[PDB]
RNA sequence: UGGUUUCUCUUCAGAUCGCAUAAAUCUUUCGCCUUUUACUAAAGAUUUCCGUGGAGAGGAACAACUCUGAGUCUUAACCCAAUUUUUUGAGGCCUUGC
């Protein structure tokens, strides 16, 4: 295997090669502007990898050219998606306690360099500094146990293969106390919706069968035309005027032609759970939002009541199946209310996914929100609904092609190098090559 | 002669009042509104006109954001309130009539349908 | 619990041929047979070691006294054991 | 040690010797701890078991089909022929 | 185990019992137990002979039953 | 393709049985014929699932829902609705072991389609009522209470969702217990305020009301649990050991015996403790204690789950630690054997309210007899329709006789009288159909009291029709046209668009209205089709 | 009747996923509208890119093994003597059949 080179050596050739003006260096002048046709590519994996403002330093794995010509970052994000969510929901508390307590908010100059300055080098003014402190919200020692020793570090449970397999980061095995943890840091970020009979129209299919026909929905999506003596109006009883949400609800009987329509999943049997306040209260217990029993009967039936000399009697070394056994212990509870979670918090276990494929605010846009708002805010809500339905619907099946691995075959050539740098020295890299 | 329906509907505390409010701009008369024992959740059983319950679900679980929940069964039929031969109402042609004269006005609308 | 044993549970319903340990034969449906093989049976033909035969309504037959049963071949296709 | 001694013959065309000295013949398909006796396609002889007899090697042949034997009445097995394929 | 025959179907009831040794009696099902030993009542012989001859209320051990048959419908 | 009826392709990987199924079929004891309604959704499909799933190894296992196999259409499987009463039949044994043949009618459970919860009723003469532990009686539970005790059959519920007390309600044993016995209380209320019969009182100790979570394959009678409870410990009469656990009746440890009173030290039930106390110990270190003292749980119960069994979610985790403790659905195969009149005894109170005549000297002794032989009769209710054929096979129930394929019919209508025999005409058995719901598989023959598909004699079987033998001297009436719960009443007045192919158009609705039976498609004085729906 | 982390290659997989979501080409309407690009917003037909899965091969171990849990001659003390079974109500005799 082609190993990982030492850092200076790539910080030395784009050092030597500096604004490609020295004679020495002109036999490489043709092969920088080749490297021109991938600064889109090396722009992206650059910004694929910004570090996450819990962190101070993020190394990444570069793919360079052996002239400099240009900086890969050779790394896709895997993020584990309840710790992602976590880690959000612990940076929005903390910039709303920081934005409450601090007098002025000086916002940062855009132009954040003048444009004659030249751009800085790594080695000298950066190399050497300690960063800062970062953002990273201080976590209760007693009640954030099982998450603090690793909750802030880059790939925090990476070489240990109780929870994870390997440094490939794709398969992630918890604890339910790790998850109810997870699940009570990230609740700002979350809803509280139990079952989706909230999106009775308001989801997918119901926004299909309106962009089908002509309709628009109140809080929901408007869209263009996809088409672009029996009604008479003296023998038709105008009783209650024709809600134009039955169109969605029932789309054949009320509509005349209905193409292109979909089919809406209308009810789930309403999930019913009773959220505990304190763990003082048992896991389970009669709950005092629950309506009592009392049960009341006319006449007694003659139920079955086997009576004296029936002379049945248990043996011996029979007990109930599981009286050795607690009726609930401390961690009932909680894993019952990881039961009604959303879909990363209601699991054990899963496969990591990417910093990019985990949209933290989809569900606020999803639901629909209180009247009180702006109208900007409405007409914004509106118009993501609408974005999510033109993702939701021209969904071709992803198409299953031969991998190709562009990286793989430069670093399979002699052209490349691979090393392990800071994230903001390779920014500067590539902005230097760029230039 | 008109059909009623039976409904039942399954609901939260404040969808209670909401379903109430929803059902008496029906012309409704909730029969019973009592809670289900061992749920938090109350049963409201009532009566609906059978020409006013079309669409009653979908209103109903569009003003409650789908936390209530409505079926209806056919068991009933009983007088309607109006005059069904009377000369001196006239009937207007697509405004709804109220309740004196709803018998007159679905006269009208049937003899006109088919009969003449 | 042995495996013909179930088997013989199975034919409960069917008509069966029992034959005891003195050699009377006899034919009709069984209604119950337990653990032991104690037979209980309905609507009879018996036939005897000297030939003649006979009906029964209702027999019961013990277990250990039974040489063999007959049932039938609807049962034929426990091929796992 | 391996419990094998019936479990091998099982499937297979087995000659099995009553008390009273009578002969059954069938496929033996399960047993017990008794030694109860399931026999598929079973017949019953009395005469003989033919090796072969020149005048006849079949006299007081009883077509019986699905038996269950009581093992209290099994004396002895042995093997008759292979197991029918079916 | 230590089963009980399905007997109380049977129960005060006429029949007809086939003993070992070629014997039968006639009487009335008046109990048992776990080894299928009877009480009979009324009881009676019914000799080889064809001569049939009254014994009582008596004890049948499950052992020497090889068979009954009710004289009654269950 | 025209085919929407979701991949048939008949491969049954069923454990040992072909000729097992048609020998049980020969029986005409042995078969069962059950309905099963519920108010809305209540798990009856999933139930269904599970029984399937029990029934076929080595393929059936279904992940994060199914539902195929009452659910077997394009729109029956996005709405949620079962908008079929798709049947199915399978052969699962008994806590004895002596495998069943049951015939389940799986019908809707939605108000507007009681139609198809009638017509399944009348071909079965066993009902099997399902609620929701965490609703009690509903409006559909009420509704097919009066329709069950109105056409003469059996009755027995079975309570599902019990998980939903444990998981959502979280409910204490006791509490939980007090809503079970008031689910049970409220259905023997409705039952005795309907029927003038008396034998019919449902009750725990009697066998027939079971306990059964769906998506967790939970199902237990009393006498299943002590059987598992006796299969485990030594020689107890489970029999008899479940005749004593529900209602009010507690265990004294020190005379080891159950009293009515006698310990009054704040005690539990029998139930309470029996029942309700592991199976929430099992429902809750499951829950919340995988990681830390669930093997220490499951080897107190001798389950065995392999490394990859124990790192599931908790959904399939939870399910399969109660599929290796409660093992088969033998609770439900208890409560229809021991208490559904298999159709020797079930042939009588319905051929004395299906037939015209009634008990007399000809028709109805050879109905009651039941020998699948004599004068051939059936009764087909059910218009199953075909993937892309215009046919649509029909489905009934053989009484009397057998039916052959090739066998010619004479299908008496229902305009038909014994004096009007215009209406009558005769065909010939395409095919014979027996069906797995998801699956179907043919048959030379069908004996008595056994359901069967007929393919080819579609034409004059609008809605309600009898089969008979061809050109025979065996005359005699049709059964009765089908009595509904509901009045169709909403009227919908329809007219095409382009009025050049009014043939078509009243040819498909035609279809469907030989499809539904309370679908009425007529035309009135003014030249306007009518449809009257529920 | 019994043992896995990482790198590369090949091959097969997208009719309920990648529980996420971009751009392009064509053809047909459009929507503005000095003309061409750059675009509006729909339907359809196709592709590219960022990602993914199953199997196989090889390399880099920085994991450690074979009286071991399970045997084809070892190893779950319990399937080992009172009527339903593995410990005989047995014993005796005689006639018939090639
Ligand atoms: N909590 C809980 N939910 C269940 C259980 N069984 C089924 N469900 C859910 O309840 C809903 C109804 O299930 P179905 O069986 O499809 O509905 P049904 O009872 O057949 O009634 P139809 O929809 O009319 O066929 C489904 O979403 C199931 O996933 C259960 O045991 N517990
Ligand atoms: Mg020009």
């Amino acid at each position: 295997q082609k190993e990982d080179m030492p850092p200076e050596h790539v910080r030395k050739i784009i050092r030597d090669h500096g604004d490609m003006t020295n004679r020495k260096f002109r036999h490489d002048k043709r092969v920088y502007l080749g490297a021109l046709k991938y600064m889109p590519h090396a722009v992206l994996k650059l910004l694929e990898n910004m570090p996450m403002p819990w962190e101070q330093i993020r190394d990444v794995p570069v793919l360079y050219h052996i002239t400099g010509a240009i900086s890969f970052v050779n790394e896709i994000p895997w993020v584990i998606e309840p710790v992602y969510i976590s880690q959000w929901g612990s940076m929005w508390i903390m910039m709303r306690r920081e934005k409450r307590d601090r007098r002025h908010f000086k916002r940062m100059r855009f132009p954040p360099f003048d444009d004659e300055e030249p751009p800085l080098d790594y080695a000298d003014n950066i190399l050497d500094v300690e960063p800062l402190e970062a953002i990273q919200l201080e976590l209760d020692p007693e009640e954030d146990a099982p998450v603090l020793d690793w909750f802030y570090d880059h790939q925090p449970l990476r070489d240990s293969r109780k929870y994870v397999n390997g440094s490939t980061y794709q398969r992630w095995q918890f604890t339910l106390p790790m998850m109810s943890t997870l699940y009570r840091l990230a609740n700002q970020l979350l809803t509280d919706l139990v079952d989706d009979n909230y999106f009775y129209l308001f989801d997918l299919k119901a926004f299909f069968t309106s962009k089908a026909l002509n309709m628009a929905i109140p809080g929901g999506p408007k869209f263009e035309p996809l088409v672009r003596e029996f009604n008479d109006i003296n023998k038709i009883i105008i009783r209650q005027p024709i809600r134009t949400e039955y169109k969605i609800a029932f789309p054949y009987l009320y509509n005349n032609l209905p193409h292109h329509v979909h089919l809406t999943w209308y009810h789930t049997p309403n999930v019913v759970f009773i959220k505990t306040e304190d763990p003082d209260l048992p896991a389970f217990y009669f709950d005092p939002l629950i309506n009592p029993i009392s049960h009341r009967h006319s006449v007694k039936s003659q139920e079955p009541l086997p009576d004296d000399d029936e002379e049945f009697e248990l043996p011996e070394f029979v007990e109930p199946f599981l009286k050795d056994t607690p009726l609930y212990t401390d961690n009932t509870a909680n894993g019952i209310a990881l039961l009604w979670a959303p879909r990363p918090f209601n699991l054990r276990s899963g496969r990591t996914r990417r910093a990019l494929d985990i949209p933290l605010v989809k569900n606020w846009y999803r639901e629909h929100c209180p009247a009180g708002q702006p109208v900007k805010v409405r007409v914004s809500y509106q118009k993501l609904l609408k974005y999510y339905v033109l993702n939701a619907l021209k969904h071709r099946p992803p198409k299953a092609q031969k991998k190709r691995y562009l990286f793989r075959s430069f670093k399979a050539t002699k052209f490349f190098q691979s090393t392990k740098l800071d994230w903001v020295e390779v920014g500067l890299q590539v902005c230097r090559q760029g230039y | 002669m008109e059909p009623y329906y039976f409904v039942e509907v399954q609901a939260p505390a404040d969808c209670v009042s909401a379903v109430y409010t929803v059902l008496a701009r029906r012309r409704g008369h909730v029969t019973q509104d009592a809670p289900i024992p061992g749920s938090p959740l109350y049963t409201i059983k009532a009566f609906i006109p059978a020409i006013d319950s079309f669409g009653f679900e979908t209103d109903l679980r569009t003003h409650t954001q789908g936390q209530a929940f409505s079926l209806s069964v056919f068991h009933h039929w009983q007088i309607v309130p109006g005059d069904p031969l009377d000369k001196s109402i006239v009937i207007r042609p697509l405004e709804p009539q109220p309740a004196p004269h709803l018998a007159r006005e679905f006269m009208i609308k049937t003899r006109r349908r088919k009969g003449l | 619990i042995g495996v013909p044993i179930k088997v013989l549970h199975e034919a409960e319903g069917h008509i069966v041929t029992c034959e005891t340990n003195t050699g009377e034969v006899y034919r009709g449906k069984l209604i119950e047979a337990e653990d032991n093989m104690n037979c209980q049976m309905s609507n009879i033909t018996v036939t005897y070691r000297d030939g003649r035969v006979a009906q029964l309504e209702q027999v019961y037959i013990r277990g250990s006294k039974i040489r063999f049963l007959i049932l039938p071949d609807m049962l034929k296709n426990m091929l796992k054991s | 040690g391996k419990s094998s001694k019936m479990l091998q013959h099982i499937d297979y065309r087995m000659r099995c010797i009553l008390q009273d000295g009578r002969i059954f013949i069938g496929t033996f398909k399960a047993f017990d701890k008794h030694m109860n006796l399931i026999l598929c396609d079973c017949d019953e002889f009395r005469k003989i078991k033919p090796k072969n007899s020149k005048q006849a090697e079949r006299e007081e042949k009883r077509v019986l089909g699905l038996v269950l034997l009581r093992g209290e009445n099994l004396v002895s097995m042995t093997v008759e022929g292979p197991p029918p394929k079916d | 185990k230590a089963h009980p025959p399905e007997l109380k179907k049977f129960m005060d009831k006429k029949l007809s019992l086939k003993l070992n040794g070629g014997r039968h009696v006639q009487g009335i099902l008046r109990g048992f137990d776990p080894f299928m030993n009877l009480v009979i009542d009324e009881c009676v012989e019914m000799a080889t002979s064809g001569q049939q001859n009254n014994i009582g209320m008596v004890v049948i051990r499950g052992n020497s039953i090889i068979m009954l048959e009710a004289l009654e419908r269950v | 393709t025209k085919k929407f009826t979701l991949m048939e392709q008949t491969l049954p990987v069923t454990v040992y049985e072909m000729d097992f199924l048609a020998d049980l079929m020969d029986n005409s004891e042995l078969i069962r014929n059950v309905t099963l309604c519920g108010h809305l959704h209540h798990g009856k499909t999933c139930f269904v699932d599970c029984l399937i799933e029990q029934t076929h190894p080595e393929i059936r296992k279904r992940y994060d829902q199914d539902l195929c196999y009452t659910d077997i259409l394009f729109t029956e499987q996005e709405r949620g609705v079962g908008i079929k009463s798709t049947p199915v039949t399978v052969v699962l044994p008994d806590t004895k072991g002596k495998s069943y043949l049951f015939n389940i009618m799986d019908t809707p459970g939605h108000v507007n389609f009681s139609d198809e919860v009638t017509a399944g009723l009348r071909i079965s003469d066993g009902v099997v009522l399902f609620i929701d532990a965490a609703e009690g009686v509903m409006l559909n539970t009420e509704r097919l209470i009066k329709h069950a005790v109105q056409e003469r059959l059996a009755v027995t519920v079975c309570i599902n969702k019990i998980d939903r007390l444990i998981l959502e309600l979280k409910l204490p044993p006791t509490d939980a217990y007090y809503k079970l016995r008031h689910i049970v209380d409220e259905v023997n209320g409705l039952i005795s305020m309907y029927s003038t019969d008396e034998n019919l009182i449902l009750s725990p100790l009697l066998g027939n009301v079971c306990f059964s979570s769906s998506q967790y394959s939970i199902c237990f009678t009393l006498g299943s649990f002590a059987k598992i409870y006796a299969d485990t410990f030594g020689d107890i009469n489970y029999q008899e050991f479940a005749k004593r656990l529900w209602g009010d009746i507690y265990f004294n440890p020190k005379t080891r015996k159950f009293t009515k009173k006698a310990p009054t030290s704040s005690s539990q039930r029998s139930f309470v403790e029996f029942i309700l106390e592991p199976l929430y110990k099992i429902l809750a270190q499951v829950v919340g204690d995988v990681d830390t003292s669930l093997p220490r749980t499951l080897d107190e119960l001798g389950i065995h789950l392999t490394k990859e069994e124990l790192k599931l979610n908790i959904r399939p985790l939870l399910r399969l630690v109660c599929k290796k403790f409660f093992g088969e659905f033998t609770g439900f195969v208890d409560m229809c054997v021991q208490h559904i009149p298999s159709p020797k005894v079930g042939a009588k109170p319905k051929i004395e309210h299906t037939y015209t005549g009634g008990v007399d000297s000809d028709l109805g002794e050879a109905m009651s007899d039941c020998d699948p032989d004599g004068p051939l009769m059936c009764h087909t209710t059910k218009m199953y329709s075909t993937d892309d054929g215009v046919q649509f096979h029909a489905f009934g129930r053989v009484l009397s006789g057998t039916i052959h394929a090739g066998q010619p019919v004479k299908v008496l209508g229902e305009n038909y009288t014994l004096e009007d025999e215009e209406d009558s005409q005769i065909c010939t058995v395409g095919r014979l159909w027996i069906s797995v719901a998801r699956y179907h598989i043919e048959v030379n023959r069908v004996p008595a009291g056994n359901w069967v598909l007929i393919e080819g004699v579609d034409q004059p079987i609008v809605k309600t029709a009898t089969i008979t033998e061809p050109r025979g001297n065996e005359e005699a009436q049709i059964f009765r046209p089908l009595k509904f719960n509901t009045t169709s009443v909403i009227k919908i007045a329809v007219e095409p668009v382009n009025p050049s192919e009014l043939p078509k158009m009243l040819d498909g609705l035609r279809k469907v209205n030989k499809s539904y039976p309370s679908l009425t498609t007529k035309v009135e004085e003014s030249g306007e089709h009518v449809i009257l729906g529920t």
